[PDB]
């Protein structure tokens, strides 16, 4: 057993922490009143960061009769990756909760939520099989809803959250209709060879659409723009929960999936083009209809939108490794200034003023101000992001336009211009403490930007496949220096005082103040109404 | 109702603030924008009839979609 | 952050400097 | 359960040997 | 920390009448009411209103604004709101 | 079997001798004989070999000499673990009544009248003659158990016309039976698996035992019992009615239509994919028009039910086993709901359902069962529902996947309704009128909960050894079938 | 409170000059 | 609608036909 | 756990033997299921042919993967 | 040079490209625990192989 | 838990539990796939 200890840990806290008390691992128990908490999940969690790559084998799970026991995982070059990415994000929430947790008292039993998300995402990143996967694929679904309402200060939050959920359910029934067809065709559940079984064959056209309904599946899982299940709810629940689902249930457990059926989506090029369109699609939409958004926790998922959307595309677009690679760092980076945004919330907590200018950036501490650090590396520049994961990918969208001809896309499939823009309309819009990041919350920020080169070179450790053969490619290298100036712009142009272009407030020639898209993408996109 | 309406009338002088204020940091701008509007909404209702007066928060409410 | 580890906590953002000079060694 | 969770690693120890 | 007693809304409703936007110092008090002395209209009584807003209360409906009519009642808003 | 079989009646009738106004000894030794038909019942499971076509412990008893209508009895794949389920449920009726007087509700009367096994009977009955006479049977008991210790929301009474349509279906069904018994004096279930009828009335017969059937079964145009049965049911007649009386529907097509009528089956396919699919589209919707709790949990159930109809057509092994492990699931979860209701009526004494708030300040424990058991209700993923359900979605296995499709909205509605209802039961700190009556569970109330949670846990991890135990006999049902 | 808001522009980067001497340092070190 | 659904239902029927008609 | 291959005396036109009729059942259905574990030991034996290569972990059994699958036929 | 690179590595990688030295590369990259400062040298080689490479592949991209 | 205090007599419900808990495997086995995993496993030697 490697796996199952955040399933043990939710196992034993969900019970014996109301009914044990001051110590509560073995023994000391209600010495005093119990004011248990994450120690023992803590305690028993951190030791599976030490995944590394040597052959593991199997185990019995659920031994329906088409399906198979012994159930698990084999070692490639995505497993132990995937386990300790989402092992440092699971840690990362827990010592985050336990810092914003224990004032309210169903905070025992919301940890408890939190480690069966963590377990249930477990089972997708680590099912062998794609049923484990479906397993835990309603299971972060449902993860996603316990995580959502627990601070529950509101309920017609609620009870808009259940006509959000809906949209969990049809992604997860998705993925389920497309698990049945797989069946169907395949008689089998190993990934290896299935690609050789499906490589070579109702509307009969099946197969395309059978990825395409997998596609469908691991975008009604995510919550981005027209999917968003997640984006008008999720903040009023604690901020690492809201860093949980957009990192890991959003996305990462979405594109885990169709990257182990990698060959799946690489037997039809029908798909991976309807992969490409949708995913180039969202993210240019997001990020362009993502414009004057007026909050102060929010924009970070108003940023996660098209953040995700462009990887997604990276996904679709046959580089499921660059994306895979993108998705760790872009986890990485983006939970580090989720916890920033976590952070300046207990500020609010410990006061109720906006400061000016000088203290919506850094209430002076340093274990907070790596914030700066987070956003900037994040936002698309050559430190270790910008060319590496997007823009090498974007010069494989030049040849995409190549191909297909429409010279609108992939010319300005780079967000850096709407990304840098509300960047900084969030780095930008009673006294308290100068400590006001505490040491057990802040100290996950520290190892996390510790955090930010084997995998970012992917042409190293599997160089050259049968298909996989991409990367550098007949291209115009022009845009190892464009799209660094709409960087610039985005980088510059937000220092002024009034980065809105004047009369923008008020809409063009006083037509209908309606049909501007504010009532639309906030509320599942409303874009057909 | 024209001048007991000061709960009323004198009510989305914040509101005005807030979501002018909304949008960039606006503390100069805004700041001075709802000094304005605060004179704007004192120098109004000096009319004695429910008609203009009526008239007169219909301007109101129209600012205060602005 | 305590002053004594908040003086040398911070490393002067020089590490980032030493990864923006290996990115520009690279380039060109 | 910490010492129950050590248990539960003997009988961890027990199926990684099975897989083992 | 220090509780919210009466004293320490009293002081709240001080912090309140402290807008000597056009008001005076001595004509604004505890119970000399701005429309009192000082002089007020909902210009003036929405100005002190948006001035304690962010300083004292922050639980004030919209509906009952000149409802205070005194700085009595905003050490009284500031007693028993939920804020302190 | 031959003598743990009558171990209900023995206790029932040697308890009829002993009216005892101090309540102590009816209720222990009617609880032992209970627990220990449910025990021999089990030993029966322990006791049970999944090689055989043949049924396990068969039994029989001369009925009537010629064509020997008898009391033939097997238990094997689906009935054993349907008698199992009965047992199973049975104490749970039997233990949800250790309440202290209960002198209105005559103790020993409900003793006497849950203590029936004939469902236990109709399970095993395997000559189709005297199995139609159980479940129509069983209703007599179901009857008093309804309404004589029955919540009383209206007059006592059943949709009138809907009931004489009810009891119409029922002896269609017996006309069927009799034109099949005399068809080739085929007296019992085995003979009547070998031997052939006419195509041309192969599909009459399969419709007319269909009529009774679809009635049992919540069918679409004929299934509003539910509902109006359960709002007045008792909490045990509740417990009963979702556990087993829905059963008896589907365990009498797989029994009854699909093995006995492979042609007719073969023809009328798509009409039953097509009523339990629009069935569970409407019984999704409808809890947006219910706001009545227990009309909520029977709609739901109307939804698995429909589920395991749009399953058991197939001759997917994956298919039937994901109908009746759904009907074993069901008559679990449906059942821990009802008790759940039962439970949440009593301890607020209202039938509103818009009263039932604050529930994790008066009995918190209630609203972690009542999650852990809506997510199965919902099936989620790694619950027992979930394998039945998905073995039901995969039965589209040798299909073309299109009944999925519709499979699709009764489900995704399904699990949406769920989430909402669990939060309109339990949202919010709305200070109900209860006078600090907290009411907190008993630990009797907890155990009571206890084996349907291990049952539906024991399943969802490790539903080897149902599916096991079973997949002889299904296999050997879809042969027929081929 | 308003001295944090004045120093904002140095407190931008934590060591900007500190940095940039220690960068300089390690260049005429690795030279 | 529901008349709609209840003859579509059968249409959904009459797919699967065709189904099988094309083997 | 004990059956026999044979199952006595069948003709094509099974109404006339219900004893061997429901017997063609009973153990034809264990070729059924013979066959079908046939192809449940191939796939465990994919399985196997993956865990070998580890480099290929397609290649070099693929082929002999689609004698594995020809176990089953008309996919259409 | 097929029978021997299926071995050490993914399908002989191009046959028709001849990458034509991921002998040493690989071991450098795997022999060790591959920390940042595994080979430059095998690195650049190859990265200056595959340069040219991209040269060869945009002239043939040319027509 | 009190086993002396039995005011609603659980003392026969709690040992069903136990004689359930008890109720093992058996390890019967006469299964379809145990006997699969012989009769198909001829059929392997038969390669």
């Amino acid at each position: 057993l490697i796996v199952f200890l955040p399933l043990l840990g939710s196992s034993v806290a969900g019970f014996f922490g109301r009914f044990l008390g001051s110590e509560g691992s073995a023994i000391m128990t209600t010495t005093c009143v119990s004011f248990s908490s994450i120690l023992s999940l803590i305690a028993f969690y951190e030791v599976a960061l030490g995944a590394s790559a040597c052959y593991l084998r199997i185990a019995p799970w659920i031994s329906s009769e088409m399906f198979d026991a012994s159930w698990g995982f084999l070692f490639d070059s995505l497993t132990v990756v995937m386990l300790i990415v989402v092992t440092s994000i699971s840690s990362l929430v827990h010592l985050y909760s336990i810092s914003y947790m224990s004032e309210d008292p169903h905070s025992p039993r919301f940890m408890c939520y939190l480690s069966i998300f963590t377990f249930f995402m477990l089972m997708l990143v680590t099912g062998d099989n794609f049923l484990q996967l479906f397993l835990g694929w309603e299971g972060v679904g449902l993860a996603s809803y316990l995580l959502i309402h627990f601070w529950f200060t509101r309920l017609q939050a609620d009870k808009a959250a259940i006509k959000a959920m809906l949209v969990n359910r049809v992604g997860d029934f998705g993925l389920a209709l497309g698990i049945l067809g797989c069946f169907t065709l395949f008689q089998t559940v190993d990934f290896s060879t299935i690609f050789a079984c499906a490589s070579v064959p109702m509307r009969l056209n099946a197969i395309s659409l059978i990825c395409i309904l997998l596609f469908i599946g691991a975008v009604g899982k995510s919550a981005q723009i027209g999917l968003h299940t997640w984006l008008p709810d999720a903040m009023e629940g604690p901020t690492p929960v809201s860093a949980l689902i957009h990192a890991a249930t959003m996305v990462t457990a979405g594109v885990f999936m169709i990257a182990r059926c990698s060959p799946l989506f690489e037997y039809s090029p029908t798909a991976l083009i309807v992969i490409t369109s949708a995913g180039a699609m969202t993210s240019f939409l997001a990020a362009t209809t993502g414009i004057l958004q007026n909050d102060l926790k929010r924009v970070i998922a108003y940023s996660t939108c098209s953040q995700l959307g462009y990887m997604i595309f990276a996904c679709g677009i046959s580089n499921y490794s660059v994306s895979v690679f993108h998705l760790m760092n872009h986890a990485f980076f983006k939970a580090l200034l989720f916890l920033s945004a976590g952070s300046v919330i207990h500020a609010m907590s410990d006061e109720q003023d906006m400061r000016k200018m000088g203290g919506l950036a850094s209430s002076f501490p340093l274990t907070y101000a790596m914030m700066l650090i987070g956003s900037l590396s994040l936002i698309g520049f050559p430190f270790l992001t910008g060319f590496y994961s997007k823009d090498v990918i974007l010069e494989l969208a030049y040849t995409k336009y190549t191909i297909s001809g429409n010279f609108a896309f992939w010319l300005g499939s780079v967000s850096v211009l709407f990304t840098s823009y509300y960047s900084f309309r969030l780095l930008f819009l009673d006294i308290s403490r100068c400590h006001d990041a505490p040491i057990p919350m802040a100290i996950p920020l520290i190892l996390l930007a510790l955090g930010s080169n084997f995998w970012a070179n992917s042409l190293l450790v599997l160089p050259k496949n049968e298909i996989l053969a991409e990367s550098e490619f007949a291209a115009p290298t022009i845009i190892k220096l464009i799209p660094i100036l709409f960087s610039t712009l985005g980088a510059f142009v937000a220092y002024n005082v009034n980065p809105v272009a004047d009369q923008f407030q008020r809409a063009f020639q006083t037509s209908t103040f309606c049909n501007r898209l504010y009532s639309f993408f906030n509320k599942r996109w409303f874009f057909d109404q | 109702r024209r001048a007991a309406q000061k709960e009323r009338v004198r009510i989305l002088y914040r509101r005005a603030l807030k979501d002018t204020l909304n949008w960039a940091v606006h503390r100069h701008i805004f700041y001075r924008d709802a000094s304005d509007l605060r004179e704007k909404f004192n120098v109004n209702q000096d009319v004695e009839d429910v008609d203009r007066i009526d008239k007169l928060i219909a301007h109101g409410e129209a600012e205060y979609n602005k | 952050p305590k002053t004594w580890h908040t003086v040398t906590g911070k490393g002067l953002c020089a590490v980032m400097w030493f990864w923006i000079l290996y990115r520009a060694k690279q380039d060109g | 359960a910490a010492a129950a969770a050590a248990a539960a690693a003997a009988a961890a120890a027990a199926a990684a040997a099975a897989a083992a | 920390g220090s509780f919210l007693d009466k004293s320490e809304v009293t002081d709240r409703v001080l912090s309140v009448v402290k807008n000597f936007q056009k008001v005076d110092p001595s004509k604004v008090t505890p119970k000399a009411n701005f429309q009192n002395d000082l002089g007020l209209d909902s210009l003036d009584s929405v100005e002190v209103v948006m001035a304690l807003e962010e300083e004292f209360g922050f639980e004030i409906p919209d509906n009952e604004a000149d409802k205070i009519q005194s700085i009595d009642l905003a050490v009284d808003f500031i007693a028993s709101h939920p804020q302190a | 079997l031959s003598g743990l079989i009558l171990c209900p009646v023995l206790g029932s009738i040697i308890l009829l001798f002993i009216p005892n106004s101090r309540i102590r000894l009816i209720r222990l030794i009617g609880l032992c004989a209970s627990l220990i038909t449910f025990l021999y019942s089990l030993v029966l499971w322990i006791q049970f070999d999944s090689s055989t076509a043949k049924f396990q412990f068969v039994e029989s008893l001369r009925w009537l000499p010629y064509e020997n209508i008898n009391f033939y009895l097997g238990i094997d794949g689906i009935s054993l673990f349907f008698v199992i389920l009965t047992t199973f449920l049975i104490p749970i009726c039997i233990l949800v009544g250790w309440s202290g007087m209960r002198s209105y509700g005559k103790e020993y009367i409900i003793a006497f009248l849950i203590c029936e096994f004939l469902m236990i009977a109709v399970f095993c009955m395997l000559d189709l003659l005297l199995f139609y006479v159980f479940p129509e049977s069983v209703l007599i008991p179901m009857f008093i158990i309804i309404g004589v210790w029955g919540s009383r929301q209206r007059k006592i009474k059943a949709a009138y016309q809907f009931f004489l349509y009810t009891l119409l279906g029922s002896l269609f069904m017996l006309l069927a039976i009799l034109l099949i018994l005399f068809q080739t004096g085929t007296t019992d279930l085995q003979i009547l698996l070998t031997t052939e009828f006419s195509e041309r009335r192969q599909i009459f017969l399969w419709i007319a035992f269909f009529a009774s059937f679809a009635v049992k079964v919540p069918m679409v145009p004929v299934h509003i019992w539910l509902p109006e049965a359960h709002v007045e049911a008792p909490t045990a007649g509740s417990v009963i009615l979702a556990g087993i009386l829905l059963k008896f529907g589907t365990y009498g097509f797989l029994r009854f239509s699909i093995p006995m009528f492979p042609e007719a089956t073969l023809c009328f396919t798509p009409f039953i994919y097509t009523l339990s699919a629009i069935a569970i589209i409407y019984t999704s919707l409808t809890t947006l028009r219910q706001i009545d709790l227990k009309k909520i949990i029977a709609y739901s159930s109307v939804a698995h039910m429909n589920l395991v109809t749009i399953g058991m057509f197939s001759p997917n092994i994956q298919g039937i086993g994901g109908s009746i492990l759904l009907m074993l699931s069901h008559g679990l979860v449906s059942s821990a709901l009802f008790l759940c209701v039962g439970v949440l009526y009593d301890r607020h004494k209202t039938r509103l359902v818009r009263y039932y708030g604050g529930l994790v300040s008066t009995m918190p424990n209630f609203s972690t069962i009542f999650f852990s058991f809506t997510l199965a209700n919902m099936s989620l993923p790694g619950t027992s529902s979930f394998i039945g359900e998905f073995l039901i979605l995969v039965g589209a296995f040798q299909r073309n996947s299109l009944v999925a499709t519709l499979a699709a909205l009764g489900m995704i509605l399904g699990a949406a309704y769920s989430l909402w209802l669990y939060n309109r039961v339990v949202s919010g700190n709305l200070k109900p009128d209860f006078l600090h009556k907290f009411s907190d569970l008993n630990g009797r109330e907890v155990f009571i909960f206890i084996p349907f949670l291990v049952g539906l846990v024991w399943m969802g991890v490790y539903p080897k050894v149902f599916l096991d135990c079973m997949h002889t006999s299904v296999s050997n049902l879809v042969q027929h079938g081929k | 409170k308003h001295p944090m808001l004045s120093n904002q522009m140095r407190h931008a980067l934590p060591g900007l000059g500190i940095g940039v001497a220690a960068f300089c340092v390690y260049l005429v070190g690795e030279q | 609608g529901i008349f709609g659904i209840a003859l579509p239902i059968i249409v959904y029927k009459g797919i699967v036909k065709d189904f099988h008609m094309q083997d | 756990f004990e059956e026999s291959a044979p199952d006595g005396f069948d003709p094509e036109n099974p109404y006339k033997d219900p004893v061997a009729m429901v017997e063609m059942r009973e153990h034809i259905v264990r070729e059924k299921w013979i066959h079908i574990e046939k192809a449940k030991i191939l796939r465990e034996k994919v399985k196997w042919c993956y865990r070998v290569e580890g480099v290929n972990h397609y290649q070099k059994c693929r082929h002999l993967v689609q004698q594995y699958l020809d176990a089953t036929r008309g996919v259409g | 040079t097929q029978e021997e690179m299926s071995a050490a590595k993914i399908a002989l990688g191009s046959r028709d490209m001849c990458a034509h030295l991921l002998i040493p590369l690989n071991k450098c990259r795997q022999a060790e625990f591959y920390l940042p400062w595994k080979c430059e040298d095998e690195r650049h080689v190859y990265e200056k192989c595959e340069y040219e490479l991209v040269m060869e592949r945009m002239l043939a991209m040319k027509k | 838990k009190w086993e002396d205090w039995e005011l609603p007599c659980y003392i026969t419900s709690f040992l069903t539990i136990v004689i359930l808990g008890v109720g093992l495997n058996a390890k019967p086995d006469l299964s379809i796939e145990t006997w699969a995993h012989q009769k198909a496993l001829e059929r392997l030697e038969m390669e």
